[PDB]
DNA sequence: GGGACAGCGCGTACGTGCGTTTAAGCGGTGCTAGAGCTGTCTACGACCAATTGAGCGGCCTCGGCACCGGGATTCTCCAGGG
DNA sequence: CCTGGAGAATCCCGGTGCCGAGGCCGCTCAATTGGTCGTAGACAGCTCTAGCACCGCTTAAACGCACGTACGCGCTGTCCCC
């Protein structure tokens, strides 16, 4: 395989109303039509800061998939912490 | 003669940040923080380090919380800062937790 | 090691022996006084002690850069808090740090200005 | 007897100073903002690389764990130039003796 | 234009003016010193509450970490290690 | 004050560069996206060149690379340069 | 009007000038540290005559001339005078260049 | 406090398309099923650091005083008035 | 025209020099052990093929959910003395 190289092509078309049911969650009523480019990339520049801890983790311990527990030492590190995932 | 409001907060905008100064007064401040403790703790004593290290905390906390609710009143049309803008602030910042 | 020659006091210290300035058997003199780990190998300490240097040796030299701005050959810590919060690659470390008797730059938005939500001005930086 | 050692970075710095800029002095308070920020940083990068060994069921510390801990405390510029430094100091160890 | 005319005070301290000490002018001067163009008159009061607050989380570690030690006098050492674990680390106090 | 490492080195070709080889194919104006297409197809078409320039210098064990090994490298390659000869 | 020459016809005073001249194209110090910094990539520590830098910008300007001069045929053909990287994609793909 | 002052906060009637189910058909990514070696920490032996204190002599810092640049008035021009 | 900040001559901050102090950084040996370099024997994870009904994904679209537009005050900003 390896036939993809560079990573111009996105496949992060996130769904309208996963984003309404996200901000409905959390007490929006009135969404515009910017605030979907930047709701994508929040999500992207907070999984790009995470993802970086869990590499440098998974590259450590010369592994090739990344466990639910390198991302919990991820997570726990830049704040957010999730339960029942690792320990 | 008479300065118009707004002329002489630009100035002093300008002359606050290049400056190196305590804003909160000395004597005051002592007496607030031995106050404070004393219902924690009875009988204690406090160094002038600590005191100075209190301040420095305290103050530029507050400069850091001026500066947001700051950026709170230009996303409202407001120049003034009401209440509004440093509770909002707090709650974001994760100050009320 | 079969070491038996002309020198057995001292012959170069463990820092000095690569041409560090931060010494590193104090670093490894009490490493194992906080209790990270047992059986600390020989690289750690001298990897530990040369990116305290780097880190160490760019502000310096970002502070006295500030420092020639502010006609002083002293770093004052006006200085130190310009370098910090110039780089967002430093912005990110110490983001909530407090340096005393250090400062804050000289920062203001476009409404404070006379005219209203405009900056225009005349040549002044920033 | 007032013997009692405190380890201050301030001669190390102030030596540091000194080659990159001789003719550039440095105050007495601030060599303190540098040597508690040598402090913070050593005990945020020996944290991490305890913190390491624990995940990893390792008993040791070297520089492998220091490197990796570079890289998840620094940005891509300091970390690249910090492990790049980092990488000669151990290497030149083997050799200079 | 003599005498104080009205709000005078000459009681100083005496159980009181620990944190009314901190007037207008010096809560101004720290608006300033961030950056501000104008403040409402509701500031001044919430200042003071604002501030109280910052320093009673902190000083409720330093005091337990004094109690700790077993002695009376409270070191810079004690405050800074309440500001690292709240994340307000405070450098230039390290000896 | 300063910027960091480096800056220019791909982009130091900007518009007028582009504009001026533009010109040179009698074409009028352009559509903005070209200028990020230009630099990255030189840089693949440079890629290639140089990956046999230096192939050739190592070969020769020296640390400096001539104008033969480019011209090998360009005349293997279907573009061959017959300027900067002997 | 201020006398501007008009957009379309700014091409046409351009077009004589290079099709009269022999030149290159493309600044040489900004090339000189390009091709100096691809080199770090595959090979490390390298020199650098000054003959060869300008044996590789000789290629780089009748590399992108060709493209462009068959990209306006493309342009011709799509009824647009404009050359757009639809085209340009399509160059490489057909003059074989694209891999 | 007391009027003008500029948008943008609701809600119309209407187009534009992407959304969650429903059969079904060739695959994916962990778990085993095996072994051969790397990592990883146990014993040795003549010594290597780097730590702990002590006499001597030569060196580094706040003090003051000359400068040259930053704080004050008195005119020169960019700000709404004729 | 004053407004309210900026420039060249007087005045305040960083520098240099010399003294005895008494601890610090530089060597200096003692003594048992202790990491890196070789082997040890045991099981863990990483790649490639299997079973059989799930799961995600795209168009079939015509009623209702909000940004653009005009109105209306209604709050706030600034200028003036003690």
């Amino acid at each position: 395989k390896r036939h993809r190289k560079v990573l111009r092509d996105n496949i992060q078309g996130i769904t309208k109303p996963a984003i309404r049911r996200l901000a409905r969650r959390g007490g929006v009523k009135r969404i515009s039509g910017l605030i979907y480019e930047e709701t994508r990339g929040v999500l992207k520049v907070f999984l790009e800061n995470v993802i970086r801890d869990a590499v440098t983790y998974t590259e450590h311990a010369k592994r090739k998939t990344v466990t639910a527990m390198d991302v919990v030492y991820a997570l726990k590190r830049q704040g957010r912490t999730l339960y029942g995932f690792g320990g | 003669h008479r300065y118009r409001p707004g002329t002489v907060a630009l100035r002093e905008i300008r002359r606050y940040q290049k400056s190196t100064e305590l804003l909160i007064r000395k004597l005051p401040f002592q007496r607030l923080v031995r106050e404070i403790a004393q219902d924690f703790k009875t009988d204690l004593r406090f160094q002038s380090s600590a005191v100075m290290a209190l301040q420095e905390a305290s103050e530029a906390y507050l400069v850091a919380l001026f500066e947001d609710t700051n950026l709170c009143a230009i996303h409202a049309k407001r120049v003034t800062i009401m209440p509004k803008d440093i509770q909002l602030a707090r709650r974001i910042r994760g100050e009320r937790a | 090691g079969k070491q038996g020659g002309k020198t057995r006091a001292k012959a170069k210290t463990r820092s000095s022996r690569a041409g560090l300035q931060f010494p590193v058997g104090r670093v490894h003199r009490l490493l194992r006084k906080g209790n990270y780990a047992e059986r600390v190998g020989a690289g750690a300490p001298v990897y530990l002690a040369a990116v305290l240097e780097y880190l160490t040796a760019e502000i310096l030299e970002l502070a006295g850069n500030a420092a020639r701005d502010n006609k002083k050959t002293r770093i004052i810590p006006r200085h130190l808090q310009l370098a910090v919060r110039n780089d967002e690659e430093l912005n990110k470390l110490l983001g909530r740090v407090t340096i005393a008797q250090g400062g804050v730059l000289p920062n203001i938005q476009s409404v404070l200005l006379p005219k209203k939500t405009e900056s225009s001005k005349s040549a002044k930086s920033k | 007897r007032r013997k009692s050692r405190k380890e201050s970075y301030a001669i190390y710095v102030y030596k540091v100073l000194k080659q990159v800029h001789p003719d550039t002095g440095i105050s007495s308070k601030a060599m303190s903002i540098m040597n508690s920020f040598v402090n913070d940083v050593f005990e945020r990068i020996a944290g991490e690389a305890s913190r390491l060994a624990h995940y990893n069921k390792r008993s040791t510390i070297t520089s492998r764990e220091i490197q990796t801990a570079v890289r998840l405390l620094l940005p891509g510029e300091l970390a690249k130039h910090a492990v790049s430094e980092g990488t000669k100091a151990v290497t030149k160890y083997t050799s200079a003796k």
